[PDB]
């Protein structure tokens, strides 16, 4: 995969400090606090 | 460590199931690394991670 | 109800995600094939020089 060859060189992709149920989380929230 | 018939890397070889055509060598990704090889002694496709 | 048919179908309108994705990927992917180049050197393998 091309993340494989990249993780292979030396390239890594940190996780994004926030997964995506997090934000479906803020956004349910901002969403809900409008309403 | 490893060499297959002269092709050099460091990997973990493992069991994989990605098919060959016969006259084959090597597998390859896309970045154009050895992705794939294929034990010469007993046909095999072994992954390199 | 229109929007979920626009996105049903298009693949455009998210166009500018869908390009930062790509760009980086693509300065990714040329950043690894770099590894392939003589640079003027004899070989682009470390070892193999």
């Amino acid at each position: 995969d091309l993340i494989c060859a990249q993780k292979f060189n030396g390239l890594t992709v940190l996780p994004p400090l926030l997964t995506d149920e997090m934000i479906a989380q803020y956004t349910s929230a901002l969403l809900a606090g409008t309403i | 460590n490893f060499n297959f018939n002269g092709l050099t890397g460091t990997g973990v070889l493992t069991e994989s199931n990605k098919k060959f055509l016969p006259f084959q060598q090597f597998g390859r990704d896309i970045a154009d690394t050895t992705d794939a090889v294929r034990d010469p002694q007993t046909l095999e496709i072994l992954d390199i991670t | 109800g229109k929007i979920q048919d626009s996105l049903s179908s298009t693949a455009s309108a998210l166009g500018k995600l869908q390009d930062v994705v790509n760009q980086n990927a693509q300065a990714l992917n040329t950043l690894v094939k770099q590894l392939s180049s003589n640079f003027g050197a004899i070989s682009s393998v470390l070892n193999d020089i």
